[PDB]
Formats: C-alpha cells, structure tokens, sequence
C-alpha cells in the first residue's frame, strides 16, 4: 500500500545515505558532499505529499537538513589545521573512540556536531592558531636557509659585505617576532624549536654587530 | 564618434536583416553607452537622455519611437548570441544564476541586483569584450567598483590581478609586477583583468609607465638585459604554442605586443575628486583618451531600498498588529500601499541614510568638517541592525524562558505546600500561600512587561543600530539632533519604540560601565556613548582625541591582552603589524593622518580560507591571520581631513570637546555637587530602563535557587516569606519609581534649566581661554586647567560656606 511504498522509498534513501557515509573521511570532498546532499534533498522533494506526511520521512528530511547546515562545519574540519593532535584532543573531549586510518564520515555524523558546536569551533580556532605559529616557523627556517651574504669586490684586494641595513632589519624583525611569540598561549606547543631559533638569531645578531664594526675599522685603517 | 561607428558596426556585423527601428535602437544604445556614460549628476543625465530621443525623432520621422527608443535600453550577448537586445528581467535572472555560481566559486558575500548593478555589469562586459578595452571607473567608495569589476571579469573568463600597495613601495617593485603581469598576459596567452585603485596611483612615478603601457599597448624598456633574454626565450615557446614560428627578436617582440594588446584589460577605480581627477588628466591624457570611463556614484533610493529588503529577510520584522499610518513618510516612491511592517522598517532605514546625507550637506554649508558617507556605511548599519535585533530577541526569549521555569517551580511548590498543609504553623503556612500567590501575580505582570518589550524591540534596535553605525564623528549636539530626527520619523511611521530611550543603558550593562570607569574613562556622557561605540564595531574604529585619554583608556582595557603601541611614522609599523596579525594580539595605532595604504586588506576584512589556512595579503606577503585581532586607529589632531577611502572603511569615534559637550559635563557636575538629591533622582530615572529590572530578575532568580532547596525544610518556621517580602518591597519601590517617572522628569528638567546659565558661562569661558592662543603664543591653557578652576570654585570655596 502507500505505507509499504513509503517504507520502500525510506529504505532506498537510507541505503543511499549509508553508501555515501561509507566513503572514508580522507577521501570525502566537501563540495561534492554538498552537491550529493542537495541531490538527495531534490529526490526527497520529488515524493508525493502523502508520502511526505509520514513521520519517518520527516525525520530523514530533518536529518539531511541538519547535515546540510553542518556542511560548513564539515568544510572547516576538513582542513589541514587539524593536524592529529587537535583530532586527538576533540576525541578526548567528546569521549568517542575512532581510528584515524579507518576514519569515515559516518561516525562523526553520528556525533551531534550542532550540539558540540562550541567545542568544535574552539578546536578549529586552536588549530588555526597553531598552524599560524608553525607556518611562521617554516617561513623563518626557509628564509634563514636561503639567505646569502651580499658579497662585493673591494679594490681587487678583498670581497667585502654590503647590505648591512636590510640584513639587520630582517634579524631584528625575526628576533622581536620570536620574542613576542612566547605569549599567545599556543606557544606551549613548539617551544624547543622556538628557543633554538631564538638562540641562533641572537648569535647572528651579536656576530654581525661585531662584524660590521670590524669591517668599518679595517676598511678605514686600510685606506 | 569613431568608437560610436565601431560599436555600431560591431553590433551590426552578425545581423543581416534589420528594420530602421533596430538601427535606431543600436544607435541610441551606443549614444547612451558613449555620452551619458561619463556624466556625473542627474540634471546632465536627464538632458542627454532627452536630447538623444529628440535628435532621433527629428532626424528620423515616420518611425515608431516606442520600439526604436525605449527607456530600459539594454543590449547583451549572454542571452542567446549576436548582441541581441534583451529585456531587463531575463538578464536579471541570468545574472542571478551566474552570481550564484560565482558565490560557490568566490566572494561568498551576497550581492543585491538592483538596476544600477545590472547596467554597470553590462557596461563592464561590453568594455572587456574589446581589444585594448581599458576601463576607468569613477564613483564613491563602496558603490561596487571592485566587486562588479571582478564579477564581470570572472564571467568573461578574465583572471583578475590586483597589485597591493604599501609604504616604501619603490618603482622597481611596480616594474617587477609589471614584468610578471606582462609575462602572464602575452607569453602564456592568459587574459588578465588588471585592477588598480587610487592609493597606488597617488605617486606620479608609476603613472608614466602605466600611461606608456596604455597608449603604446606595451611599455618599452620594462624588459632589458637577462630578463629581456628570458622574455624572448619564453616568447619562442609562446609562438610554439600558437604555431606562429618566428626567429627574429624584433618580430617575436611584436607578436608579444599583439598578444599583450589583445589579452590585457586594465580597470582603474578612482574616488570622485574634481581637483584630483584634474591632476590625473594633467599627468596622463590616455586615462581619458585610451580609457573609456564609467561614472556611478551614490546608490539611488531604489538601490538602498532593495539592499535593505534583501538584507533584512532573515529577521522577523513581522507584526500582524502593525497598521498603516495616515500620510506614511515615504522616501521610496515605489513602496507598496498599504506597506507591511518590514516594508516600513526598510523605508525607515533608507530615510535614515538620506537624512544623514542631508545633515552632512547642511554641516558642509555651515562650514564645518564633513566626513564622507558611503553605501558601505549603509551595509555596516544593516549588519548592526541585524546583530542587535538578534541579540536582544535572544536575550528576551531566554529571560522569558527563565520566568516560565520560575512560574512552573512556584506552581509546584504551591502544590507541595498545599499537600504539607493537608496533614501557629498553619497560620504561617497560610501567610506563605498568600505571599506566593502575590508573587505569582507579580510575575504575570512581568510577563506583560516582557510582551511590551518584545513589541518595542524592533524600533529600539533600529534606532540603536542607526546611532552605533552612522553617527560617531559628530559632536554631542549633532548626535542628539540626528537621534531626535530618527525618533520623530519612527513616531510618524507608528513603529513602536520607547519614547524615553537611552542609548548608553540599552547598549551595555552595569558591569561594563564599571570596568570602563576602572580605566581612565571619565563619566562624561560623550565618553560613555563612545565607549559603547568602541565595544561594538564591525569596521575597525578610528579614534580622534585632542586630549589623549582615549589611548590610556584603550590600553588599560586591553592590557590583559598584551596590547602594543605603534605609529605610522615608525619604520617598524609593518613589523608590528605582522606580529599582531599572526600571534593574535590587539595593536593600537597612532598618528593616522599619515595613513599607510598597507592597512587596506586589514580594514576590508578580505581573507582567503585556503589549504587549511586563513591568509591576509599584507602588501605582497601572505600572512596567517588570528581570529583574536582587533586594531584601533588613533590621532591627536582633531581637524585633519581623511580621504574617502579611509572614511568608508572605519567607524569614527570623536572625543573632541565642543560648546555642547562641555556644557553638559559642567551642568552634570553642578547637579552632582550642588543638588545631590536631584542628581540621585536623575540617576534613578536613568537606571529605571532595565538596571533596576535586571536587579529584580536576578533577585527572583536567587529566590528560585533558594527555593530549589525545599525538601520540606522550607517550613522551618513555615515563613521563608521574609525573602519574598524583600522582593515585594523592592518591586513596590520600582513600581513607585515607574508610576511617578513623569514628575521626576519634570523636576529634573526644571532644576537643570535653572542651573543651565552657569554651564553656558563655563563653556564660553573655557573656549575663550582656549582661543586666547591667537592673541599671544604664551597664552596656552588646557582643559584640565579650566577643570581645576571649576573645582576650586565648586569645592574649597570660602564664600559658599
Ligand atoms: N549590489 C550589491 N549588493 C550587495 N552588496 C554589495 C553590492 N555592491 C557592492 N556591495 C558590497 O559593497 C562593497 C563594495 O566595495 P567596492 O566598492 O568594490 O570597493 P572599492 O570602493 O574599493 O571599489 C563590497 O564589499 C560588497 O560586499
């Protein structure tokens, strides 16, 4: 009857939902997920009103609407900011036991993301801050492994160094940034790297402060 | 006229059979797109529009002018092809669909399609689909220049490329960027929409190279040396791709020239400035010869109304009780009659924008300093309206839910005490029952008050948002005048708002004001209102103060958040910016008159959320952004003029003392130190707008918490009623205050009127001392000096004893 038909349509919709949920979270595309959600919503809306008045159909429709409204949270979680430490942290807060390799969209959809929106947003902001700090560390490393001294010939007698001003500005910029990076409590992660980089920068600062004076005195006395 | 001929030929080429009416239509459309395109004001536009049809009918009779010359003249090749004329609505639908697709791609911020946006999109598309079709755009900031340029460029496949200007932006940097963009355009055959604002155009060194690039089609000498060798080397591969085998260097350079001319469209965005535009013409003629220019200034009334309607669809604003007033104040002529409540609210918003235009024009006529008012301010206003409406509605709903929970708890406890009476104690139980019944009736009255506030919330939030977003640069008197005008308008429209609304109380609470007074924020009303402005902001506030109390106050407020100080003149400013931009701390900035355009990405709040990372394009460097980053711009000079670009991206917070602010401050001090009873009554009147009510609700919540510990032990003496007698006498006190509020208002008005002449004398004396500096350079006096004199008069006065 009509009840049997709506039950069959419900079974088909649930099978489609399970099939799209079997996709592992590593291989899930948020944009394609949203497109498939919209397609499923359009398919549901194609049902007759008599089948649409059933309670189970309403429950599945509101579940898919909840998935639609949390699609933005899925996009935000599907960043690289999460690392795995923040994933471990949210695992600890939400008291769920998953496997990172075996992670798929299904278990996390079973977890009420809307109810835990505050925790999820806090995790996201923490991840963004830690990524900001880590990207700053990557930037300092890559600029300080690629920086070269601007050597220039001098009277065919030696090869001196110019560009003291720009190098000194870079060094002071980086030392002040690292020193200020002790605050912003996210510093509790990646602290030994920060200390080593600060020590190296201070060594550079002192060595080149002595170097500039030695070069100036030597060129003056040479003349 | 030669571009007129070229346009007519281009439109007529794909078509083979056209009656005379079609030819006249194409001719009129080209006349509109070439002549009336460049005009500024409305009178000249109407003149041109009428003269086009007059000439058409005079030189072409016997034709039907309706089809030949129609008011909504529009041409596009998107609908079908062959540049067929299109009706406005079909193109509207097509642009809506393509804009939705654009939304899924980029620029998730919504756009509202009124007629002006449709026309400008059509014009920009027409200019882009043309070899060497450079474009100039002249219009007020926020009118939709960069957004529509980028939208049209993306629609036609043009890949936008905009340079980011900053301090010490040397010419060699622009040379490198020009080399990069030329290589991307000509060598790789990738079409580019190169967009330049006015901040980087200010320096004339760049404009000469850009002039040469515009006129010649490619600036000679930008490639020279090894970079020139790389140019030719990659140009050989470019010719390989197109199958145009050439070996001589000059000929492949000419091919690169042809590729650049064919595949580079440059759009300029310039704010309206007669003298500025004259200087641009002086330094470059091709900006007006090579570049066809389009003018679109302030949004029309229809545009403002449509934007307001589209941005207030989410909020309720649906009152089935709203009626249509006789003589509805209409600033939008196409309002529905009868209008709905949402219709009236959007009309009131449009009126608020237009009346701020009128106030600014009047103040300019008077000869004072005026700040530009742009549609970006309108968007900021509508955002504040939405946010305040949602916040206040949520607070009211939560408070009503709390009251309902309390009522259910009291009903259950009444049933419990009846059951305990079922089994001198009985008299105490009867007293408790009567007391609980009285408190229940009081909570029913409180529910009625909740309904009244839910009624007034819409208009109250509208006025509060209009104050918090639009005003802020004017003095106290002008703010009061604008608020009175808005209140009178809403009173005309039968929009419910409390007639004695106080801006300071409804946009804050007691704790925030106490915290502000803990810092170096004086109790002056202007300072409290501007602290309200500083707490809530969508655009980053720009504080102006000749006294410097702002800097100390704002550093004390954010001292717990490792705030830092930095000036524009300091060469480390970019330095500090980067730190504050990634490590997540506020950074107050001073001396804004020497504004550095490098802050433009930060003020615009334009961020890119890619690769698990949010990025801000600080100059030519991409920087991680932290969500906890609030920036405050400050200046000590109060008479400095700001460019319209800066004026349209920040909310102004004025701390200058004028003839009206000091008057009110001195009158308040007189009342406080001379009639303490009157000042106490005035404070009670001011706190009656929620603070006493908030205390009452907190106290009934405390009663709820104490009663939750019931366990039959509530009948220790069978009168826990002493706490509710405390509540009952407090409620009687607040009820008495509300009942006699009119008499208190009248008495405060009379006392303030009696003490006013002393305040006027104080203000005049202080301003005379301030302006004595022109008599001699030695006669310099500060406001603190006048306040010391005033305190020596009010206190430690032997004569008063
Ligand atoms: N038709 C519209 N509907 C809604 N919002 C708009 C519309 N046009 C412009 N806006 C908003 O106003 C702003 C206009 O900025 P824009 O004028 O391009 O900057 P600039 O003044 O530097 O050219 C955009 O950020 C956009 O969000």
């Amino acid at each position: 009857q009509d009840l049997k038909g709506v039950w069959s349509e419900l079974s088909k919709v649930w099978e489609q939902i399970d099939q799209m949920k079997e996709q592992p979270w590593v291989s899930v595309q948020p944009r394609k997920l949203r497109q498939n959600l919209d397609a499923l919503l359009n398919q549901l809306k194609s049902f007759p009103a008599r089948l649409r008045q059933y309670a189970s159909y309403e429950f599945v429709q509101r579940l898919l609407k909840g998935y639609m409204k949390i699609n933005m949270l899925v996009i935000e979680l599907k960043s690289e900011a999460l690392k795995d430490r923040h994933w471990k942290q949210l695992m600890k807060r939400l008291h769920v036991n998953w496997v990172v390799s075996e992670l798929t969209l299904g278990q996390i959809w079973d977890v009420d993301l809307q109810k835990n929106e505050a925790i999820v947003k806090d995790v996201l902001l923490v991840a963004q801050g830690e990524m900001a700090l880590e990207e700053f560390l990557k930037q300092i490393r890559e600029v300080w492994n690629t920086y070269e001294l601007d050597l220039v010939n001098y009277q065919n007698k030696c090869r001196l160094i110019r560009g003291w001003d720009d190098l000194f500005n870079k060094v002071k910029e980086h030392i002040n940034s690292v020193s200020a990076m002790k605050l912003s409590p996210y510093y509790k992660v990646f602290e030994e790297d920060a200390l080593s980089w600060e020590d190296k920068l201070n060594r550079i600062m002192a060595l080149f402060d002595v170097w500039i004076d030695v070069q100036r005195r030597w060129v003056y006395l040479e003349g | 006229m030669t571009r007129w001929v070229r346009g007519i030929f281009e439109a007529l080429r794909p078509l083979e059979t056209l009656p005379v009416e079609g030819l006249i239509r194409i001719w009129a459309h080209e006349a509109l797109r070439l002549f009336q395109d460049r005009l500024v004001e409305d009178e000249e536009r109407r003149w041109t529009d009428e003269n086009i049809d007059t000439v058409a009918l005079k030189h072409f009779p016997n034709i039907d002018r309706e089809k030949a010359m129609s008011r909504p003249i529009l041409y596009s090749n998107w609908l079908s092809k062959d540049y067929i004329p299109v009706d406005q609505e079909e193109l509207r639908d097509y642009v809506k669909a393509r804009l939705k697709v654009f939304y899924e791609e980029e620029l998730d911020v919504p756009l509202v399609l009124f007629n002006e946006v449709l026309d400008h999109v059509l014009r920009i598309d027409r200019i882009f689909r043309q070899p060497q079709g450079h474009l100039l755009l002249i219009g007020v900031s926020g009118a939709g220049k960069t957004t529509l340029s980028r939208f049209v460029a993306w629609m036609n496949g043009l890949s936008v490329y905009q340079i980011k200007v900053h301090r010490k932006y040397t010419g060699e940097d622009f040379d490198e960027d020009l080399r990069t963009v030329l290589r991307r355009s000509g060598c790789k055959n990738e079409k580019i929409a190169f967009i330049m604002d006015e901040s980087n155009v200010l320096d004339s060194g760049f404009l000469e190279r850009m002039n040469t690039l515009l006129a010649n089609g490619e600036v000679p000498g930008l490639f020279e040396g090894d970079e020139y060798a790389t140019l030719m080397t990659q140009c050989k591969e470019g010719a390989q791709k197109e199958g145009l085998m050439l070996d001589s260097h000059e000929e492949l350079y000419k091919w690169f020239t042809s590729q650049v001319i064919r595949n580079l469209h440059v759009v300029f965005t310039m704010n309206p400035s007669s003298e500025g535009l004259k200087d641009r013409a002086a330094t470059s003629p091709a900006l007006f010869n090579r570049c066809v220019l389009n003018w679109f200034g302030d949004w029309s009334t229809e545009a403002l109304y449509q934007v307001g309607k589209e941005f207030t669809s989410k909020m309720d604003l649906e009152k089935p009780n709203y009626i249509v007033p006789d003589y509805m104040p209409v600033v939008y002529d196409k309002l529905p009659q009868p209008p709905s409540h949402r219709e009236a609210i959007v009309n009131s918003c449009v009126f608020v924008h237009q009346t701020l235009h009128q106030a600014n024009a009047r103040l300019a006529k008077r000869g004072g300093r005026t700040m530009a008012i742009t549609p970006r301010h309108y968007l900021d206003f509508i955002n504040h309206y939405a946010n305040l409406f949602h916040e206040k509605r949520s607070e009211l709903e939560e408070q009503q839910m709390h009251l309902n929970v309390g009522l259910r708890k009291i009903k259950e406890t009444v049933d419990q005490v009846e059951e305990l009476r079922r089994d001198a104690k009985v008299n105490r139980s009867t007293a408790l029952l009567k007391s609980l019944s009285a408190e229940r009736e009081r909570w029913e009255k409180t529910s009625e008050t909740f309904k009244n506030q839910m009624s007034t919330i819409a208009g109250d939030c509208l006025l509060s948002a209009a104050f918090i977003a639009y005003a802020g640069y004017f003095d106290q008197q002008m703010r009061q005048n604008l608020f009175t005008t808005w209140s009178h308008h809403l009173q005309q429209a039968n929009i419910q708002f409390r007639t004695d609304i106080a801006r300071t109380e409804y946009l804050s609470n007691a704790d925030e004001r106490l915290r502000w007074q803990a810092s170096s924020l004086p109790a002056d009303d202007l300072c409290t209102e501007n602290a309200i402005m500083l707490k809530r902001f969508n655009r980053y506030p720009l504080i102006i103060d000749p006294s410097g109390q702002a800097t100390e106050f704002i550093m004390n407020e954010y001292k717990d958040r490792k705030i830092t100080r930095t000036s524009f003149l300091d060469d480390a400013f970019r330095k500090n910016l980067e730190s504050a931009l990634r490590f997540g701390n506020p950074l107050l900035v001073q001396d804004v008159e020497s504004y550095d355009p490098v802050l433009n990405p930060v003020l615009n709040r334009e961020v890119r959320r890619t690769g698990g990372r949010v990025l801000i394009t600080l100059g030519d460097q991409d920087i991680d952004l932290s969500p906890s980053f609030v920036i405050f711009l400050s200046t000590r000079d109060p008479t400095v003029e700001f460019p319209p670009d800066l004026c349209s991206r920040v909310t102004f917070v004025n701390f200058t003392v004028t003839r009206s602010s000091l008057q009110s401050q001195c009158l308040n001090e007189v009342l406080k130190a001379e009639r303490p009873d009157v000042d106490e009554k005035r404070s009670d009147l001011l706190k009656l707008q929620g603070e006493f009510q908030l205390r009452l609700r907190q106290l009934e919540k405390s009663l709820l918490q104490a009663l939750n510990e019931v366990k039959g032990r509530i009948l220790d003496d069978d009168t826990i009623i002493t706490t509710l007698e405390n509540l009952k006498r407090e409620a009687a006190e607040v009820t008495r205050k509300v009942e006699e509020t009119d008499i208190v208002m009248q008495e405060v008005e009379t006392v303030s009127q009696q003490y006013l002449p002393l305040s006027t004398a104080c203000s005049s004396i202080y301003f005379t001392m301030e302006s004595l500096k022109q008599i001699h350079f030695l006669y310099q006096y500060s406001l603190q000096f006048f306040l010391d004199i005033y305190h020596n008069v009010l206190y430690e006065n032997p004569n008063l004893k």
